[PDB]
């Protein structure tokens, strides 16, 4: 995941030109908690895997 | 015989036949915004006169 404000192709000349530039969206959790897991802290069942849409 | 000899010399520059035949294009997709402005680069095939 990369992020930045110029709307230009990372494969363009004005962009590092390598690679294929993807769109991405929301930002990126870290592997291991999701967010919301009870009120009072106990923790919910979390999601992994890479690419995985669940 | 030839007792004065003079000379003379010609940098004749022999450019290629196939030279501005399909030149070099590594703008294949030019995808832009409505908007854009973004300049195109290209060079011809070993870059000689023509």
């Amino acid at each position: 995941y990369r992020i930045g404000s110029y709307y230009i192709t990372e494969e363009d000349i004005n962009p590092g030109d390598s690679i294929s530039l993807g769109f991405g969206s929301w930002a990126k959790v870290t592997g291991v908690i999701m967010g919301t897991g009870v009120v009072n802290p106990d923790g919910s069942v979390p999601n992994a895997q890479r690419v995985e849409f669940q | 015989v030839a007792t004065v000899t003079k000379k003379a010399s010609a940098s004749i520059k022999i450019y290629p036949v196939v030279s501005q035949i399909v030149p070099k294009e590594s703008t294949i997709s030019m995808n832009f915004n409505q908007t854009k402005n973004l300049e195109v680069s290209l060079l011809p095939a070993d870059a000689n006169n023509t």
